[PDB]
């Protein structure tokens, strides 16, 4: 008769703008999981935290993506000569590789990478798929809508029979770097200096709201402002992890002052019980119109992406999109986000349509949900003929990954 | 009792509009095919999607 | 005109599946006939082994990777009544 | 059950490719609006 | 298949859920008044009002007044006892004859004992002693718990025991694999053996490696047994004990039956109130059958004038065909069914008649269904002909003889050859009596 | 000789994909040595595996030959792979520019236009909501509602088989596109409705159903 799956040697390959997730395909987690981000020096590359982290004179920080999308392709082979060297600790040309690429990606960057991964890699074989098709995978799914909340992007991407129906994109700009900036503008507005832990020697502990009590590094070098801000960031993002929480109903201040505070220290020992602003910061996720300094209230929030992108599919197919709404990325893992966001839903959906999210919230599934699709389907005995094998390449060339990979 | 004729008078207006979603039309049968590769490979991640969960 | 362009003006030789009116459709799985379709490879039930370990609940079976046959399990509510039922 | 009646536990395989040729692919997202088969003669309309 | 009997064909009375009586049901057919009166006697049986009171069914032979009784004991079913006897059973060489009537009599009632226990029971793992090292005062070392673990087959269950236990536990001669029985209200340990884990492919043990228990730690078990007064008055009378050695002096004398005395019967009435009142046992007074009445002596039916006026009695079902006929034990005296008209006035008469031709028919048509007997029409016609002549038993009797002659000649059927030649083969009681003036 | 039960007097199931519940207990997995290996030593020591090697394989369907390469047994190594059984293709009819001169354009269609339908539709397999999706709309204007692609294809395939077939007739494949266009208009109406006219619906039917009962 038959068999079951297949393990073929694969590597999966998972490169966002926050980090960089790879490992070997049949795994249910990635191997490793290092930031995007890499210092130049000018060029010499540093990758990975432990070489990012250490200060250094002159040394710029960067990403090879922008929009979801490779446009330093010097940084971004780097990274892969990184991850095979230091990570994989193996030969490429013994491995297929399966790459994950941004449901909008345009033709001549798959057909460049595609060169890069064939040419100079040397890999016997490649596949590429795209984000919202391999989480629908790893929840077992072909169908649905992909809610992907990452750094750059908010995004719904409808999903039917294993395909990205394209025309039903929305992209919208509200995630998890927008965070960012809204929480460095309450430190502006708190008068909260906020210092990166490589600048710190020692500290003290002082009371709630005191100035702190740290003594500053002597021999370090001077860094670029670039640099200097990913650290700052770094530490706002963990900010982000610990205090923020969404609302469970619309924002109102009265309410959210009555809860509780939540106390967060900085790394020089600054410290302060947060209230009702924790709140307040990422309800413009959601309601983006009250957002003080925004550019106009045209934007849409998560729920109105959500409804625009199904609206905007054909009518067939919209009872198995919201019945199967699939919510990923790491901006999505805030506290009390996916219940807002069902409520939400369930306030908008027809009642002719029965709305179903599917359970989840965890960091592995939220953050690795694209990984983890790719190892499942190039785990499958039935997709290796789908792979493009270099003989493939020499003869059809860098075009053939667009009938092949759709 | 009077106003079961403006009932029916209110749901004929809407059958009249398409509103009345008890009068669906059916969907007609399109020509039955047997399951490609793709639809195999389909069930195939299923399986392996619940093996990995 | 009853229905209005909505009729259903049938067409010879072809054939027509139904509307659900009573009740809304679901998916094959994580769904009974009480709301979908109910393929039973996704169905848990009442399960008992050889072994002395008692009636385990709610389980299917699936085939893993390697050939190798599993027990999937359910929760339930009434786990504490299945075990000493 | 009752005086007999008896019934095998399924196993989920895996998708055991086929043999010959038939109707098998059947729309899932489809089933969600519509019946899995098709009206039988009891459609009132003659033509 | 099961065999076929006379009476097998009969499953009930037949009656309506009014209580009249359906011309043909139940494998019987006709009688219907006679039918109706046994509707009320089953009635008045289940009531469970009434003691001792008492039925006659007369009639001529062949009347079915025996597959009535019979009937009576289906409708009644296999939970109220039923005691058939017949009138020479009396007649004992070891007890006397009223002796045997109250045996019988007390047969006829049941008793349905509901006891129940709760136990634990399991592989022991444990033998733990606690331990508090002192009695509140000068000590070595003292215990105050025994640790004692049971596992069956639905899990494990650890037991803090009382232990007094402990004294019993090595009377018993438990270890560490064994298999144990303990009940709640005393704590008595017992050993059943050890588990069949240290078995299959052992053997050599007369213990018997007894299997590994199924079900919970934990059991409460109803017990629900069936008895007669009888039997209590037998068991109770005995010495049974083994550990006498007249009891097992017993075994070599003949254990003939004793004439059991009222002192006893009186005590295991008060003994069975006690545990009806208590909620142990329930009481189920069943019936008594006395057929072939009449051949019970004058001192039987004088004995019975007394026996059927207790309150404890059961109801009693008597069946004779005796015209004006001597009363046995008398020398001269006649009464009707020879039966004295004292005990007469104790009973109410069940009359049964003689069946037509049509009757007759039918139920001939029944046993030959019942027989597994297939007879054309004719055959049929012509056997009720001989039993409108001769006897509805006799003409009966010769389906099964006809059936084999048919398929000796390789026949499925009886036609009406078969029939007339078995009416040659085989003679009835009056035609063989005529012959007799002719052999002298 | 093994239990699984269904009953009557409790009369409830589950259904899942994944699992039902976070609360779900894990799966049970095969063991040997649940009951020590000491119980089950001789039966392993008395036995001897059979070998396994890295090894290449060909023929998944591939017009290629590429080899890759797998765990199989040692024993196992020349035979076919099994996974090239499934690969079954979706029979869309082709044809030649002589043949499309039967199938004439109707003044809507080009022949570009039908060559861009039909090579979509082999592509993926007649999921004509991802044909649409994937149609050029820009170079061959906005034929869209699937509708009028689907009738379209449908009957260039009467068409198709009314030519290559000495003699027969077609039922199922005759497509009402109007009805189609008509179920898909009604779908979008009672969509886009309010949550009134929802109420309204409901109040409605709830009347019927309180009235007649």
């Amino acid at each position: 008769g038959v068999y079951g799956g297949d393990e073929v040697g694969a590597l999966v390959f998972d490169i966002g703008s926050y980090t960089v997730r790879a490992g070997y395909a049949g795994e249910d987690c990635p191997k490793v999981d290092f930031p995007t981000a890499i210092g130049m020096v000018v060029p010499t590359y540093y990758i990975d935290t432990n070489a990012l982290r250490v200060p250094r004179e002159n040394m710029e920080a960067i990403s090879p993506l922008k929009n979801g999308m490779v446009e330093d392709w010097d940084s971004f082979q780097a990274i892969l000569d990184h991850t095979y060297k230091m990570h994989v600790k193996s030969e490429a040309s013994l491995h297929p590789v399966l790459m994950s690429e941004a449901p909008w990606n345009t033709r001549a960057k798959r057909e460049k990478l595609t060169e890069l991964m064939f040419e100079h890699y040397n890999i016997p074989a490649f596949f590429l798929c795209k984000t919202a098709v391999l989480t629908a995978f790893a929840n077992g799914r072909s169908t649905g809508l992909i809610l992907d909340s990452g750094a750059t992007h908010t995004t719904a991407i409808p999903v039917h029979d294993g395909y990205v129906l394209q025309q039903g994109i929305v992209k919208s700009p509200l995630a998890g770097d927008f965070i960012t900036m809204q929480c460095r503008e309450l430190f502006q507005e708190m008068n909260i200096e906020l210092v990166p832990p490589y600048m710190i020697a020692s500290k003290e502990a002082v009371r709630e709201g005191s100035p702190a009590n740290w003594k500053r590094k002597e021999k370090l070098p001077q860094v670029t402002r670039s640099w200097h801000n990913y650290m700052c960031n770094c530490v706002i993002q963990d900010f982000q992890a610990s205090v923020l929480q969404v609302s469970d109903s619309t924002y109102d201040e009265q309410v959210a002052a009555q809860m509780p505070t939540v106390h967060y220290e900085f790394p020089n020992g600054y410290n302060c019980d947060f209230g009702a602003e924790r709140l307040k910061i990422p309800e413009g996720l959601f309601d983006p119109s009250n957002v003080k300094g925004l550019s106009g209230n045209t934007m849409l929030g998560v729920s109105h992406v959500v409804t625009t992108s199904v609206g905007m599919c054909d009518i067939d197919i919209r009872p198995g999109l919201y019945g199967s709404v699939i919510v990923a990325g790491g901006n999505t893992l805030i506290q009390s986000f996916t219940d807002r966001l069902n409520r939400e839903l369930s306030q908008k959906t027809p009642p002719s349509m029965r709305l179903k999210l599917i359970a989840n919230n965890t960091t592995v599934e939220r953050r690795f949900s694209s990984w983890i699709g790719g190892s499942i389907l190039a785990s499958l005995g039935t997709f290796q003929q789908m792979w493009i094998s270099k003989q493939e390449y020499e003869e059809g060339g860098k075009q053939c990954v667009e009938r092949k990979c759709p | 009792i009077t106003l079961e004729n403006q009932v029916h008078q209110r749901i004929a207006e809407l059958r009249k509009a398409g509103l009345w979603s008890q009068r669906r039309l059916p969907k007609l049968q399109e020509a039955p095919r047997p399951k490609s590769h793709w639809d195999y490979l389909l069930e195939e991640m299923q399986w392996m999607a619940t093996d990995f969960a | 005109d009853p229905d209005g362009p909505f009729a259903f003006r049938r067409k010879a030789g072809c054939q027509y599946y139904a509307p659900h009116l009573d009740q809304t459709g679901n998916w094959p799985w994580t769904s009974p006939k009480d709301g979908g379709l109910g393929d039973v490879r996704y169905r848990y039930c009442l399960t008992t082994l050889t072994v002395p370990q008692r009636c385990i609940g709610f389980a299917r079976r699936r085939v893993g990777r390697g050939g190798r046959v599993l027990l999937d399990r359910a929760h339930s509510d009434y786990d504490s009544v299945f075990h000493h039922l | 059950d009752v005086d007999g009646q008896t019934e095998v536990m399924p196993l989920w395989t895996p998708p055991t490719p086929p043999q010959d040729d038939s109707d098998i692919y059947l729309d899932s997202v489809m089933c969600l609006m519509y019946e899995a088969t098709p009206i039988p003669e009891a459609k009132l309309p003659p033509v | 298949t099961q065999r076929i009997a006379s009476h097998s064909h009969v499953k009930g009375l037949g009656l309506d859920e009014s209580g009249l009586a359906k011309q043909a049901a139940s494998g019987l057919v006709g009688q219907e008044n006679a039918r109706e009166a046994c509707g009320v006697i089953v009635e008045l049986i289940k009531s469970k009002k009434m003691a001792g009171r008492a039925v006659l069914l007369a009639g001529p032979p062949g009347t079915g007044k025996t597959a009535l009784a019979l009937a009576i004991a289906q409708e009644l079913g296999s939970k109220v006892p039923f005691c058939p006897m017949v009138g020479s059973e009396v007649y004992s060489t070891e007890i006397k004859k009223t002796e045997v009537l109250m045996e019988n009599f007390r047969r006829a009632i049941g008793l349905r004992i509901k006891e129940t226990k709760e136990v634990y029971e399991g592989e022991v793992t444990e033998l733990t002693p606690c331990e508090t090292e002192n009695p509140m005062g000068g000590y070595g070392k003292t215990i105050s718990h025994v640790i004692i673990g049971l596992k069956t087959a639905k899990g494990t269950k650890q037991l803090k025991l009382d232990p007094s236990i402990f004294e019993s536990l090595q009377k018993e001669r438990v270890e560490a694999g064994d298999v144990i029985y303990i009940e709640a209200n005393s704590g008595a340990v017992k050993r059943q053996g050890r588990c069949d884990t240290y078995a299959t492919e052992f053997d050599l043990e007369a213990e018997e490696y007894v299997p590994l228990p199924k079900g919970d730690v934990h059991k409460k078990k109803e017990i629900i047994q069936d008895v007669t007064l009888h039997d209590l008055d037998v068991a109770n009378a005995r010495p049974q004990g083994g550990q006498d050695i007249l009891s097992m002096m017993g075994q070599l004398m003949k254990p003939k039956k004793t004439e059991i005395t009222d002192k006893l019967r009186g005590e295991i009435n008060k003994v069975v109130n006690k545990y009806i009142d208590q909620g142990i046992a329930e009481l189920v007074p069943g019936v008594l059958f006395v057929d072939e009445v009449h051949m019970l002596d004058i001192e039987c039916f004088t004995y019975l004038h007394r026996a059927l006026e207790s309150s404890i009695a059961p109801i009693v079902i008597f069946a004779s065909n005796r015209g004006n006929c001597v009363i046995r034990g008398t020398e001269d005296i006649t009464s009707p069914h020879g039966i004295p008209l004292d005990l007469l006035d104790r009973v109410m008469i069940i009359r049964t008649m003689l069946y037509t031709p049509q009757e007759m028919k039918q139920i001939i048509k029944i046993r030959a269904q019942t027989e597994g007997i297939n007879i054309s029409e004719e055959a049929l016609n012509h056997l009720g002909e001989i039993g409108t002549k001769t006897t509805l038993r006799y003409s009966v009797q010769l389906l099964t003889p006809a059936n084999l002659l048919a398929k000796i000649n390789g026949k499925d059927s009886i036609e009406k050859e078969h029939v007339e030649e078995i009416s040659e083969l085989f003679y009835d009681a009056k035609s063989s009596a005529k012959i007799l003036a002719d052999q002298q | 000789t093994l239990t699984f039960k269904r009953p009557e007097g409790m009369h409830r199931e589950v259904y899942a994909l994944l699992y039902s519940d976070k609360k779900d207990a894990p799966p049970l997995l095969p063991s040997d040595t649940g009951q020590g290996y000491r119980t089950v030593k001789a039966k392993l020591g008395s036995k001897k595996v059979r070998p396994w090697k890295w090894m290449p394989f060909t023929n998944p369907a591939r017009k290629d030959g590429a080899m890759f390469f797998h765990w199989r047994r040692a024993a196992e190594e020349g035979k076919d792979y099994p996974f090239a059984r499934f690969n079954k293709t979706v029979q869309v009819p082709v044809y030649s520019e002589q043949e499309y001169q039967l199938y004439l354009h109707d003044d809507a269609w080009t022949k570009a236009e039908t060559d861009h339908l039909f090579d979509l539709s082999r592509r993926f397999d007649l999921r004509f909501v991802v044909i649409h999706d994937r149609y050029d709309h820009q170079q061959f204007k906005k034929r869209s509602v699937e509708d009028l692609k689907e009738r379209y294809y449908h009957i260039c395939a009467k068409l198709a088989n009314v030519r290559a077939v000495p003699g027969t007739d077609l039922k199922i494949p005759v497509f009402d596109a109007g009805h189609e266009r008509r179920r898909k208009e009604q779908l979008e109406r009672l969509y886009n409705r309010t949550p009134e006219q929802v109420a309204e619906e409901e109040y409605l039917l709830q009347e019927l159903r309180k009235i007649e009962a």
